[PDB]
Formats: C-alpha cells, structure tokens, sequence
C-alpha cells in the first residue's frame, strides 16, 4: 500500500495482519513468532527462486560459484547513467570496475563516473577508486559499505553529491513508520543540518557526525541505521562538493 | 513491601524459572521472561526509560534504555532484551551517555520549553529523564516543529489546537512525544481502541477518529492521562490547581469492585485521584466515576448542618446537633413506648463502611430492641444469598477477579460489566482478546459482546423472565448427553440427589426444542453453547441482576449453581459461580447484619448459642424473631403498626418500586430520619435530617464483591464535623445506650471478637498485606482467595430440582410490550452523587431504548416524547430507536429523578427474599407531548418540600 | 449506491486472514478514496474500531484521503531516475501543467512514486496506468498532448 | 528518625516552652520561638518557601510563605511570624493562592526558561515552588532582563558573563533570584564574609569584591552552592 518500510520482515508481516506497518522490537524472531503469532518463514524472491535449482541441479553445484564465504550466483542490476544497463547474473568475486567500465561501458551522457551506489539509498557511494573491490558480502561490509539486493546505479561528473546526501535523509524522512525517535526526528533534523552545511556553517558537520552516529547506534531498523552511510560516504569520498 | 507499588518498573512481571544475572556489578535473580530493565529496577540500578511502563508491553520507541551487553553487538535496549543466565551488562558506559544525550537532544529539539509554566512540572517523565541523562545543549536550530503556533512566513500546518472538550482532561499535542503509551494503554488495559497514530513518521500524531475526545469512543477512564509522561494528556484539576505533594490510599465509593485509589493531595485540597497499582481488584486501572467524579464532596448543594422539621408541610430549620438529637430521641421514645420497639426500624447503607453498618445494626438491635433492619441488598442480590446458601453454604462469591486470568470460558447471565463493573470488563476483555470464549444470555445486546479483537462468542437473546428455562435446557442438554464430571460429583457432591436431579431434568419437556416457543432462543445455538460450556476445561459463570431481580431469582441462582457443580467448575482458579455485587460494602453490610433474620456473620437470629454471646457482649436482651423487610415495612406503615424509621445512606423513594405505594407508606410515618450528604427524594417526606460524611472524610473499610476488605483512609476533614459512625453513636448515647468509640479500630476489634472470619482482621494487617478476604481466622491467616477449594462449606453440595413457572407479569392487549431497567457507565444508581458532577455530559437525560419495528407502528422517532402506560403507574420519557434490544422489549434507566421510572415498576417480587421485579413489567409505549400526571405532582411536592427557613 | 457497493466488497472479503488491507484496496478502487463514511462499516464487519481503520488508512500513502484529478502523473524521485535528469523532466512538466510537485488539481495530480522498476530506463513516469521510460524533454510533449 | 535530616524545615530550631497552635486543622506543639513555617513542616502541612533555610535565619524576601492568621491584618509571612498559643492559621486560602501566583509570576518574568537544559533540573527549589503554587501564565512582556544576552538595539548592560574560575563550582547570575541564601550562608555559617549584594534594587546582584570567586576571600566550602536553589551557584 505504498511503504518502503514494509519491506522489513516485521513491518511486512504486520501489514499482512491487517494493522499498520510499524516495525516491531525483536525479542521474538518472526521465525519463532510471526504472522498471527505462528511461526513463519519470511524470505526474498531471489532466495526462493534458487531453492528449486539448488535442490534439483544439486547443491554441490551451486556451491561451486562464489568466494570463500559467499556461495552462488547473484544478479547485478545496473541502472542510472549507464550505456548498457539491465541485469548481469554471475558469481561473486567480480570487481565493480569490470562491471561498470568494461561490461556496461561507461555512461549514457558519455561523461566519466564519479559515483557508484551499491544497494539502495541505504548504501554507500563507491567512487572510481574502489574499482579494485570484488562483489561479495563480507568484503563490501568490511570496506565501509553494503551489498543487498545488488542494486547498482551510476552518476557522472555533472552530479552534485550535496543534493544526493540531502535526498538520502529526505527519503529516510518520507519513508518512516515513526516507531523510534532517531528516524522520526533524526531524519527531518538531518535534512535541515545538510541545508545548513550547504549554507556554510561549521557547527553543522560535527553535529551531523554525532547525529549520524546516534542514528546508527539507536535506530530500531536499518532504514535509520544505514541512512547515515550515504551521507558519510558522500562526505568522505567527495569533499570537493561539501563546503 | 513490594516495589511494584512505589516504583514504576519497566516491563510487566513474568512467570518463569529463577535466572541469575549481573546488572552493573549487582547480582540479581529474576524469572526468565523478565527483562533487563525490570531486573535493574529490582536491583536498585535505575536505567533511563520514557516509553516503557508496567501497565503495557514494552516497545522500542525511546531508545533511551540502551545498555552495553557482553556478547551482544552494539547497544541493545533493556526493555526489549530478555535476561539470560550469566549475562553481564553495563548500564552506564561513556558511549551510552553520549547516545542518550543525543536522543534527548532530538526529543527536546521538537519540544516547547514551557517547563516552569506547565501543568506537569515535577510529575513529568520527560523532564526527569532529560535531566537524568544530563542534557546541557540543543544544537538543532529547528524550523519544522509541532508546537510553534506561527512559523516563518505564517501559521504552522503541523500545529494542532488544544482540545478541552472532555471536562476532566485535555489534549495538548504540541508537547507530544509520540511514544504511544496512550495508545498502548487504551488498547491493552482498558480495551476500548479509541486512540490511534494518524500519520507516518514525524507527521505522526496521536488522535481519536473524531474532532474531539468527547465525540469519539472514549469512556473517560483516564488510563492515557495516567500513562502520559509529558503533560500532553493532562487532568484539568492539575491545571487549575498546582501539582500535588502527598498521596493517600483510599477506595472508590462505587461498583463494589473496590478499585484502590491514591488521592494526590496538596494540603487538604484534593487535586486528583489516580490508581495505586495495588489491590487485586484493579491493578492500576479505573473508570470515569472513581477516577474523576469526586466533586460531589465539594458541591454547594451539600448540607452541612442538622435540620428539624416537625411536619413535612412545614419548612426546615437549620439547627445544631444537641437539640436535633434531643427532639429525635424524644419522638423515638414516645413512639417506642406507644407502639412498641417493633414500631421502629433502620435502613443501613452499603455506601457506608462496615463499622458504621455494625453500629447501625447495634442501634437497631441493642438500643431500639428490634430486628427490623435492612439494606439495599433486598432489591439487589438478596436471592443470591439464598441460592448459594441453599446449595453451597456461603451467601457470597466463589472466586476473586484474578481468577479470570486463568479462565478459558466466560458465561455471563444478566450482567453488563462494561457499565456495571468496568474494571472487571477490562480484565475480561484482556482474556477474550487472548482466545477465551464467551456466552451472553442477556436479552439485550451488551457492549461486551461487541468488544474489539474478540474471540468466539455466542449470544442467547432470550425474552425477559425466561432465565430458568434456559438453564434447565442447558442442564437437559448436558445430562441427556454425557459431558458432566462424575468424579467431581462423587467427590465433592452427593450422588443420591444427583440421580433424582438427572431423572427429572432428563425429561424431554425441559429440552431446548420445546422451550424455543416460549423462550425465543434458537435450539441449535443453545445446544452448542451448552456443549461449549461443558467441554471447556476451566469455565466461569458471572451473574448479576438479570437472574436475581425477578419473580424467580433464587430459583435461577440455584439452577446456575447446579450447572457449576455438575460441570465441575468449582474449587479452582479460573472457575466459579461469581455474583457481580453492586454498591461498595454490600458484602460487608450483609456480613455485618443489615438483615432482619441474622446477626453479623450470617448467623440466624433464632440461634440461642449466638444470641447468648451477643447478649453477653452487648449486655442487653435481644429478640429472637426475624424482622420486617422494606416491602413489609411499607405495607405495614400503610396499614399502620409502623411509625419510625432511620434511613441511612439510602433513597427509599427513587430507588424502590411502585413509587406511589412507597410514597404513601413513607408519608404515613410519624418519624422518618434521613442521614445522607445531600437533600434527597426520600428527604421530601422527612421530619429530621442529619448530615453525613464522604469516603474522603471517613476512616474504616469496604468489603467488595470478591470478599476483599480494602482500607479507607481520611484525607480531608469532615465538613459537617462528624462522620457517620460518630453521628450514629451520638444518637445511640442520646437515647441511652452509653457507647464510647473514638476510632473505628475499636469497632473492628469488637466485630472480630464477636463474629468469626474477621477474628484475625486488624488495620495493621490491612496496611501490611494491603487487602484481605474476610474468611480469615487463625486457620487461613493470610486469607481465602478461593472458596470451596477443599470440599464445600456445608460439607456436600446439594442438587435442587429447578423449574420454570410462568410469571404473573405476562403481557396482554393493553400492555403488549415488556420493560427493563438498567444502567450507564457515566452515572450511578440514583445519581445523587454523580448528577452533581460533570458526568451529565455523557448522560443528562434518561431515555427509552425502543425497537424500530415497534416504533414505526406507534409513530415513534428518535428524540420524541413517549408515555409508558403501565398498570402500576405512568411516566413520560425521551425515546431512542435502536436495534440493540429485541422486538417486544424495552429498556429504561433510573439515574435521573426528573423521570419517575420506578412508578412503572410493579410490586411483584421474588418468593424468598422478596427482591422486586425490576427487569419485567408489561408496558405500553405511546406518543405524547404532555409529560405526565405523576411527574408534575412529584415535582410540585419536591419543590414545596425542599424549602429551608 | 455506496452502502451497496461497500457491503458487496466486504462480503467478497469475508473470512480472510488480515482482510483489512485488501478491503481498503477494493474500496479505493471503487470510489477513488476511503470516505470517512466507510470507516465504521469496515470496522464493524471486521471487528475492529474506527480508530484502527483510520490509522491504517493514514499510515499508507496509496490510500487517498481525497480524490485526484481526471489524470495522475507519478514521477520517480529516487537515485537512478534522478541520475539521468528527472529534475529537468519534472520542471518541464510542472511548467507545462503549471502544477508543482505534490500540487494537485481537478485536471491533474503531479506526485512522486520513488520507483517503478524502470531504473535502467532512468527517467520514468506513470501516467494513468501507463508506464513511460526514457522521458526526454520531447516525450513530455506527447505526455501532455494525450493529457489535457 | 528526626525530620531535620530528610526534610528541609523553614527556620532554625529554637529552645523554649511548649506552645500549642492549630495549623490548617492540625494540632501542633512547638517551642515558643519556633516559627509558623517550621511548625507547619513538623505537622506535615507544607507551605511554599524559597528564601528560608534551616542553616540561616529567616528573611522576608520571597513573600511566598504568606498565611492568613485570625487576629492579624493582611497576609503575614510564616517565616518571620513567631507562633502564639491558640493561634489558628489558614495555609491555603484563595487570596493566598492568587498572591503566590503573582509573586512567582514576577519571579519568572526575570528568569530564563532553560529548564530541561539546566544543571539543577529536579533539584531546583524555584521550579518546584513555581509548580507547587500552580503558575500557568506570565503576562509580563519583559524588556528589562538580566539573562538576555542581547537586548533591543544591542547588548544587555545587566547581563553578567558566567564565572568558571573556581574548578569546583560556577556562578551564572542570569538565573539569580536575589534571595541572598548565598550571602546569608557565607556570613552566618562559614563565617567568611566574601559575598555581598552589589547594587540597590532590581540592579542588585550577588557578587564578591573581585573579578572572580578565586581571586576573592572564598575558601571553596560550598555553603552557597549548597544553599542556592536556582542553579546560579552550581
Ligand atoms: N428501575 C430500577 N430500580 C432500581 C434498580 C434497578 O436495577 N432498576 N436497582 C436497585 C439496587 S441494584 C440498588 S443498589 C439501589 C441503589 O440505589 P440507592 O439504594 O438509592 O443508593 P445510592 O445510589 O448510593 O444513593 C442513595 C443516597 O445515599 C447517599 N450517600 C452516598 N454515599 C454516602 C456516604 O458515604 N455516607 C452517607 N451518610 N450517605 C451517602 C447518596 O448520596 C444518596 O443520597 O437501587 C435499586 N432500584
Ligand atoms: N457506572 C455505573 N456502575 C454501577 C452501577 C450504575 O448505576 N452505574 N450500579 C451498581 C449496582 S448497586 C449494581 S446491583 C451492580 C450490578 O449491575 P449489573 O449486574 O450489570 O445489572 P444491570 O446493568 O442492571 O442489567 C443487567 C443486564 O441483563 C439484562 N436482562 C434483563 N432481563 C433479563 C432476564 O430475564 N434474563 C437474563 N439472563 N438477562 C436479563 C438487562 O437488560 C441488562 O442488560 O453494578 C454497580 N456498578
Ligand atoms: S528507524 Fe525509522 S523506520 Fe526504522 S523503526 Fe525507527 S522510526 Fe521506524
Ligand atoms: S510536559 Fe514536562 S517537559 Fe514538557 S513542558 Fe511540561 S513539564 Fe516541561
Ligand atoms: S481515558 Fe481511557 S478510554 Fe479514554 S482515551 Fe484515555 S485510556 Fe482510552
Ligand atoms: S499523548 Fe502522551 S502517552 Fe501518548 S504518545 Fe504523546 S506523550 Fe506519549
Ligand atoms: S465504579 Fe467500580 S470500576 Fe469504577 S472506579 Fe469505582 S469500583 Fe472501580
Ligand atoms: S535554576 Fe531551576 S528554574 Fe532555573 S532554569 Fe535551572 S532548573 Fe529551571
Ligand atoms: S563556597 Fe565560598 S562563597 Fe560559598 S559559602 Fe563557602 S566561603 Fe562562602
Ligand atoms: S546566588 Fe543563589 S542563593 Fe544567592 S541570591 Fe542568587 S539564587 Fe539566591
Ligand atoms: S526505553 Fe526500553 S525502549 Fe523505550
Ligand atoms: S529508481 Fe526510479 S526507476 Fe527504480
Ligand atoms: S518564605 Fe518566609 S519569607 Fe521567604
Ligand atoms: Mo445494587
Ligand atoms: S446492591
């Protein structure tokens, strides 16, 4: 019914139940107690699309693809400013350098790329310098980032990182159940702090850092616990755009 | 004493095995389910919390109770973190200090700095948790705020104007911290889902689906106002007056549930009343009346000086105590010497304490020299004490109200707990929402049936009067089938009588298929309900005035007890036959005499072994004959041989049947004393008047429905200067008795020494333990939460052959419809206490719940004036067409005296206790403009008789 | 013929598990919004309270509180579609119709959707159940041409 | 145990004969010298007070402990009113409610609303005595204030910057309610007269005769910091 926060397992099964999609706390897991208090297995489509293949074609085959920890094939969705967009299904270990400079050419505009955002708006902004970073959960989660549903957009040099860092919080604000404070108020205050940063204030950046940290460590779900990542990444990777 | 009382612990208390954990260097042992926060609380180590309360289940909104745990990544919340063995937690690390500071910063960035000019200063949980963490600066220059009336460039669209619609509390959202302790409480505790969170995110605002609280589905219980930390939802008495300093534990003067309150006091001025989180009757919950309606004590209409008349036609005379008592005693002695001691009588009040009741029954027995005493019990729940006496041996309840927590089925005959006993209905719904099943045998759709998130439910919408036919059919169903417990019967009950009972009930004439014609309930539904009741492991019967107040009340109660005995739903938590007592201390009044056939302790008056003890203790010769009952009193007075009467805390005119006859009998009475707070309907025929005392100025006890003895404390000072027991002893000594009581402790000691059960009762006990069930002797010192746990009281239950007899109040051509009389949540029985409050909003006029199809033919429309042409009188009332009632049935209310409803009521009554037939009366509802010939005369009399000089 | 439609809808969704959301979808699809005169019957037939039925309607964005215009124009505002110039399309289009983002009217209603799946086709829009991609500054001409 | 420990009584305890008096319907027996306020405290009936402490002798500054006494004209102060035999006093009449409201109004008209972000939140005697009396509005649109850093047309001449010279306590006069429980304590209890009231009237400000506390004749005993109700000395 038009809510990005209903993708969370708890909020999802809360929306299924006929109520409003407010994220629940997690003393009980949905597995133990979920839909109508009864155990429920809640999974993504890509995970429930490989199950048949896995059980039929042999699990030992599906384990062949991937790195040491991550095993299997993943689709990489490539959109935004990019010549050859679409979908690339392949095994982990591939560098986004190859995926973004060789496979899918460059940009549609013909300009270079300044940003490559893995994951949705809950994902860091990986620049050209990170082209030597292969696609796997552990290494990306280690190198200050996130790889989820393999989302991958592209931005060229004519993009403003300030606008995007602001959009991040604007999103976290418009998309928010309102259960816990660090997203209720945190986001709509960060959206102001970013404007202040745009103005030129110096008492905003450390303020922003503290806000982001409390958001990370306090927010109930990841919509307000990973929202800081876009911001901090755009700030530490592209400082030539943030006065 | 327990900490759950003084201290607000974080989360609800759980049942489980002992788990040991270390909270910030302090060893702790708590059940497994118990959270980290509650354990830390129990350990003395307090962790900051704003959105977590004991009343409701924890939610991760505040993020202020974060704690660093070894083995867990990040800073998890204690409220939503269940304890584990050997867990070492760190409450206050530097990082956590910083994070909590940040969160409070984000709060206060959207909060007005109206501290120091706000209602909840010193009683706000945001202010102390903002000072606790140590917030020293807010760095967020906020442009988007909810409180700012005027934003840049103009009005703030977020700003929502205050709501003062409800006369008892106000909703200022400008200060709302969305935590939803209002929503959670209204939904989990009260059970009426009238509050929600409209919006998504920062735009989220608490709101009822209506313009104002009053127009919504809010019953005014104040559980949101009690659980709101930040003055958003606030009592108006705290706005007008300052925040209170001290607290005193008292109880409600209503409903017989005995909700234990703490009055918050600022000097002597009662600021507010808030539940105590004590008493198994209410675990921190209440309703409109007890919570808010306490302003009758501070009303201008209250009478504060004695008044003597010498003739009803003559005006009053404000007078001191001495000569008032002198005149009273003189007239009394005259009438006594002339017509005898049996020409007197008293009418005790349940509304009063049990000490005062004891003094009054003494005054009637020792002093006057008669057994002519009585009480409200005689029009309500007197048949109960006959039935449960004939069957079990105790004229009282069988279980507490915590038992319902363990029930698995609830069978409700003739009750409406959503109005009558709201705090019981709350804990009922708490279970109904948790799977338990429900059967409702009322002829009128009750709001308990339409509760939200309800499980299964059956509704036997029968015809008023046929209440024993249905029970008999249930029994026939259970006996023709074989579902009953034979082990239970063979162990706790008798078999030889059971065989006869079964051979009788097994007749195919008392079957559900034959009663459908006279009863009106379907057969299949009835069979299903019976099977469901019999099959369930722990079922429980709750009954009220739909069984007792009829031509056959004791019979119905006996049938119900037969059911409960047969099925095996006795002697265990979750099962029992509970009558829902009404007024406070009805149980205590009945226990302390208040009956013309017994002494304190349900001991008959003809008992020589008892009369001896009492003559020995009082040093006076008593009578062995049972006394008259109110109907008998009035019939006599009409016939003569009855001249005096001392009405204590009762309205014998408005709150009794056949207003005409009772008035005629109250008039032919040389002396009728009145001892109420206000000038009443009964005081229109009075010759004397003695002021009284409220429960705030009193000191003593109340014995509620579950046999619980709650303690009543003095918070104010008597405005008349004397409490009710003081006035009673005044009168008694003025007549010649010679009592000397300076405190009700001596009185309770007397009671203990005289009757058993209260033998171990002492105010110290009541203070320490808090509450006691009156069956408390040297055996069972702590109390008896459950009765008949080990064999019945008489020794063996008794199965009685109940049968359905056609009522004499059948309907005919000129009286086709039927009638019923009931209640509302806002107003109390006669509303002498409640009409003098702001509860005239929800109910300011009594109305007639007629059926639509029974309205079209007559020409009635909602809001029209109609007349109730009955046999025993006539009245006029404002109509209300509703599909709530069945066709050929009507429902009135008696809260307001402007409409004389009990003039329609007939003299027909029960056979044993003569409890009137309030719930059946053949009427005729027609359309009319002129109110009446009776109401006019009543108004005239009341006007010409309530004049003071 | 409102009560009739509503009763039919509720009968169609009788006995389901968590049937509030579907019932509300169907209601919105029928009329165009969730009328306040239909908060009570739903609650009754489902055993809920007006409050919850209102909260559910409030939380979710797809449930209109008032009707839209004869036409509707949803326009992504997410990262990808932003990348390839959604702002320009937005400006052009809102100048064409004269209605800013979120600003509705009786003619049209311009709003955000934040994704349509047309991420590769970065500039993406939803005009009256018709998806459109690669919305250059020329396609807007046809967008408005078929859209008076 | 004694109440002098847990509860801050109004005035110092006196030696004398037993005197019986009725405080708001409560019988009380206290030495002759003992004041009305201390007796009311001993009786459980609390009367609002801000400038009276047990450590020092009472002064009639706050005017918040006013009580209506039979036989006395007007509303005299309990702190400066010695008990007399048979005296019947009324702690809370309507008029007194009104007057106390007015006085707290006049206070808060010159006080910053830094509650909720101040050091003495929950331990301030101005806040609880402002909530106790029941202040709900301030009708004085003040232009002359001590706390306002910037006044109309520029800097406030009354504003005195904070003093953090002493490593143990700080003096923020912006929140001072002149009551002089600091002066009184430093002079009567400690015995080193290092604090005074510089100025006459509204311009009166607490001060030591020196730029900062450290340079003065202050030995750091914290008897001012203990007796300061309003976080000025904290
Ligand atoms: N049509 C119809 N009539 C009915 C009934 C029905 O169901 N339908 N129910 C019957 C039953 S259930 C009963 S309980 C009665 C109840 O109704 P009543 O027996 O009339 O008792 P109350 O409503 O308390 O008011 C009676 C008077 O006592 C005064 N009083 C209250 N508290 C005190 C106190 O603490 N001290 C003193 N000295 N006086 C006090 C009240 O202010 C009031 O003036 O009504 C009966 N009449
Ligand atoms: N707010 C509030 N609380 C109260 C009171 C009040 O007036 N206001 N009254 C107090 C008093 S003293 C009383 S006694 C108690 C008890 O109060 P309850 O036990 O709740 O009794 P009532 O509400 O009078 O009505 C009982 C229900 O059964 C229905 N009924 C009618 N005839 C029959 C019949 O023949 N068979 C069956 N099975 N049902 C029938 C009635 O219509 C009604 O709905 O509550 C106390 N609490
Ligand atoms: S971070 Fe935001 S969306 Fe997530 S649970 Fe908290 S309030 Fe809801
Ligand atoms: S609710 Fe509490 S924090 Fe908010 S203004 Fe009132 S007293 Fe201050
Ligand atoms: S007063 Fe009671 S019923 Fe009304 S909103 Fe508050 S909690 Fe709910
Ligand atoms: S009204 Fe009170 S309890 Fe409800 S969300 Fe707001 S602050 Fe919390
Ligand atoms: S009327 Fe009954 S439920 Fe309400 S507060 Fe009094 S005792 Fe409790
Ligand atoms: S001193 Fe007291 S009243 Fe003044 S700002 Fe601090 S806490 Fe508030
Ligand atoms: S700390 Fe200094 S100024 Fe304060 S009372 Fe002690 S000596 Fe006086
Ligand atoms: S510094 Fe403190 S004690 Fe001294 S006058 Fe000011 S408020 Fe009173
Ligand atoms: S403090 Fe436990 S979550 Fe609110
Ligand atoms: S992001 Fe706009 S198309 Fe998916
Ligand atoms: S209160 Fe006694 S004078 Fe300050
Ligand atoms: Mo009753
Ligand atoms: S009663």
């Amino acid at each position: 019914a038009g809510a990005y926060v209903c993708g969370e397992e708890t909020s999802l099964l809360n929306s299924l139940e006929g109520k409003r999609g407010t994220v629940r706390a997690k003393p009980p897991l949905p597995a133990l107690k979920g839909l109508f208090g009864k155990p429920t297995v809640v999974n993504n489509l890509l995970s429930l699309a490989a199950v048949p293949w896995i059980i039929a074609h042999g699990a030992k085959a599906y384990e062949s693809f991937g790195m040491d920890r991550s095993r299997g094939t993943i689709p990489l969705q490539i959109g935004g400013n990019v010549k050859r967009g679409g979908l690339f299904e392949t095994g982990f270990g591939i560098t986004l350098g190859e995926l973004v400079e060789d496979i899918c050419g460059g940009t549609a505009s013909g300009r270079p790329v300044k940003a490559v955002q893995v994951g949705g708006p809950l994902g860091a902004y990986h620049p050209v310098s990170d082209y030597h970073l292969p696609f796997c959960y552990e290494q990306f989660a280690g190198q200050g980032g996130l790889v989820g549903h393999a989302g991958l957009v592209v931005h060229d040099d004519t993009a403003d990182m300030l606008k995007l860092a602001r959009f991040a919080m604007e999103f976290c604000a418009i998309e928010s159940c309102g259960t816990c404070t660090p997203c209720r108020i945190g986001a709509v205050r960060g959206v102001e702090v970013i404007d202040r940063i745009a103005a030129g204030d110096a008492s905003a950046m450390p303020l922003l850092d503290d806000l982001c940290q409390t958001m990370k460590l306090g927010s109930l779900c990841a919509l307000g616990g990973f929202t800081p990542y876009p911001v901090q990444s755009a700030i530490r990777h592209f400082p030539a755009d943030f006065p | 004493p327990p900490l759950d009382w003084t201290q607000d612990m974080g989360t609800p208390k759980r049942e489980g095995a002992p788990v040991h954990l270390t909270i910030d260097g302090v060893e702790v042992t708590v059940p497994a389910g118990t959270s980290v926060l509650r354990a830390a609380a129990e350990a003395g180590i307090s962790i900051p919390k704003l959105c977590a309360t004991d009343n409701v289940e924890p939610v991760g909104s505040c993020r202020l109770c974060m704690v660093e745990i070894e083995g867990m990544r990040g800073t998890p919340t204690s409220c939503t973190t269940p304890v584990a063995p050997g867990m070492r937690v760190h409450t206050q690390t530097p990082q956590l200090q910083k994070l909590r500071r940040g969160v409070m910063e984000l709060y206060i960035s959207d909060h007005p700095l109206d501290c120091l000019t706000c209602a909840a200063n010193g009683d706000c949980e945001l202010q102390d948790m903002a000072g606790a963490v140590g917030l020293r600066e807010v760095r967020y220059q906020a442009k988007d705020t909810h409180f700012a009336r005027r934003d840049a460039t103009g009005p703030n669209p977020r700003y929502i104007p205050k709501d003062n619609s409800n006369p008892y509390f106000s909703y200022d959202p400008a200060k709302c911290i969305v935590c939803m302790r209002c929503v959670r409480a209204c939904e989990e505790v009260q059970g009426t889902f009238a509050l929600t969170v409209m919006g998504r995110g920062f735009d989220a605002r608490i709101s009822p689906a209506a313009p104002d609280f009053l127009s919504s589905d809010c019953v005014s219980c104040g559980a949101c106002v009690q659980a709101c930390p930040t003055a958003t939802l606030v009592e108006k008495s705290v706005e007008r007056i300052g925040t209170p300093e001290r607290k005193v534990v008292t109880t409600c003067a209503y409903c017989g549930v005995g909700c234990s309150f703490e009055a918050h006091m600022l000097g002597d001025q009662l600021v507010r009343m808030v539940p105590w989180k004590g008493g198994a009757a209410n675990r921190g919950h209440s309703c409109v009346k007890g919570r808010f309606a306490y302003g009758y004590a501070t009303h201008q209409d209250r009478i504060l000086k004695p008044m003597i008349r010498d003739k009803i036609t003559d005006p009053w005379r404000e007078v001191n105590w001495t000569e008032a008592l002198d005149f009273t005693a003189t007239r009394l002695r005259a009438l006594r010497d002339s017509h005898g001691a049996d020409a007197l009588g008293v009418i005790t009040s349940s509304r009063c304490t049990n000490e005062e009741t004891y003094l009054v029954q003494k005054l009637a027995r020792a002093v006057f020299g008669t057994n002519n005493t009585d009480t409200c019990a005689r029009v309500c729940h007197s048949p109960t004490g006959y039935g449960l006496k004939q069957t079990f041996g105790t004229s009282a309840g069988t279980q507490d109200f915590d038992s319902v927590e363990e029930t698995d089925l609830a069978l409700v005959i003739g009750a409406n707990p959503t109005d009558g006993h709201p705090v019981f209905a709350s804990r009922l719904r708490k279970r109904l929402r948790a799977g338990a099943k429900l059967i409702v045998v009322d002829p009128r759709r009750i709001d308990l049936l339409n509760t939200p998130h309800r499980g299964e439910a059956w509704h036997l919408q029968l015809k008023p009067g046929t209440n024993v036919a249905v029970m008999t059919a249930m029994a026939h169903v259970i006996v023709t089938e074989q579902i009953f417990d034979k082990r239970f019967i063979g162990d706790r009950c008798d078999w030889d009588e059971w065989a006869d009972y079964a051979e009788f009930v097994a007749n195919p004439e008392y079957a559900p298929e034959a009663v459908e014609s006279l009863t009106g309930v379907p057969a299949g539904l009835l069979r299903q309900a019976a099977r469901a009741y019999a099959a369930a492991p722990n079922a429980a019967i709750y009954y009220g005035l739909g069984v007792t107040e009829h031509s056959q009340g004791s019979t119905t109660v006996i049938a119900i007890a037969n059911l409960a005995m047969m099925t095996g739903n006795i002697g265990r938590p979750g099962v029992g036959v509970n009558p829902l007592r009404g007024q406070n201390n009805v149980q205590g009044s009945c226990d302390m005499g208040s009956f013309p056939h017994e002494f304190p302790g349900y001991r008959h008056v003809s008992d020589d072994a008892t009369r001896g003890l009492f003559e020995r203790t009082w040093g006076v010769t008593l009578s062995s004959e049972p006394g008259l009952r109110i109907p008998n009193m009035l019939d006599a007075a009409v016939e003569g041989r009855f001249k005096a009467l001392y009405v204590q805390g009762e309205d014998i005119l408005q709150s009794d049947p056949d207003t005409r006859h009772v008035s005629a009998g109250l008039a032919a009475m040389d002396l009728v004393i009145v001892h109420d707070l206000f000038l009443n309907e009964t005081a229109n025929y009075a010759h004397v008047f003695l002021p009284g005392s409220t429960f705030l100025e009193k000191d003593g006890t109340f014995t509620n429905a579950e046999r619980r003895i709650n303690r009543v404390r003095r918070v104010m000072a008597p405005k008349a200067g004397f409490a009710d027991w003081e006035v009673t002893q005044m009168l008694a000594n003025a007549l010649g008795a010679g009592w000397h009581y300076t405190h009700p402790s001596e009185i309770m000691a007397e009671i203990a020494a005289t009757t058993p059960g209260f033998a171990a009762v002492t105010y110290e006990m009541l203070d320490a333990r808090g509450s006691v069930q009156w069956p408390c002797n040297e055996k069972a010192p702590e109390g008896s939460p459950i009765m008949h746990v080990e064999g019945f009281v008489r020794g063996k239950g008794r199965f009685i052959r109940t049968a359905y007899l056609p009522t004499d109040e059948k309907t005919g051509p000129r009286f086709p419809l039927l009638l019923t009389t009931g209640r509302i949540l806002s107003q109390y029985n006669v509303g002498a206490q409640t009409r003098r409050t702001e509860n005239t909003v929800w109910h300011g006029e009594d109305r007639l719940e007629i059926h639509p199809t029974d309205a079209e033919t007559r020409g009635i429309r909602d809001g029209d004036w109609v007349r109730l042409a009955s046999r025993a009188g006539e009245t006029t009332l404002r109509a209300t067409v509703t599909d709530r009632v069945s066709p050929g049935v009507v429902y009135t209310t008696f809260h307001h005296p402007d409409t004389q409803a009990n003039v329609v009521t007939t003299d027909t009554s029960d056979w044993a206790t003569n409890c009137p037939e309030y719930k059946v009366t053949a009427v005729q509802v027609a359309a009319s403009n002129g109110p009446s010939d009776w109401q006019q005369d009543y108004a005239a009399q009341a006007a010409a008789a309530r004049r003071i000089e | 013929t409102d009560t009739a439609r509503l009763r039919a809808i509720l009968a169609a969704h009788r006995g389901r598990e968590g049937a509030l959301l579907p019932i509300l979808h169907d209601v919105q699809a029928a009329f165009g919004f969730i009328p306040e005169d239909a908060y009570a019957p739903i609650a009754a037939d489902l055993g809920l309270t007006r409050a919850e039925v209102a909260g559910v309607v409030g939380f979710y964005h797809d449930f209109r509180k008032a009707p839209a215009g004869r036409h509707v124009i949803k326009l992504c505002r997410a990262e990808a579609c932003q990348a390839m110039g959604m702002d320009a399309v937005q400006a052009r289009l809102e100048s064409a119709l004269g209605l800013r983002l979120g600003d509705s009217s009786e003619a049209v209603t311009l709003e955000a959707v934040y994704c349509l799946g047309l991420c590769a086709c970065a500039p993406a829009a939803m005009v009256d159940d018709r998806l459109v991609g690669r919305l250059d500054a020329a396609a807007v001409a046809g967008i408005v041409a078929e859209l008076g």
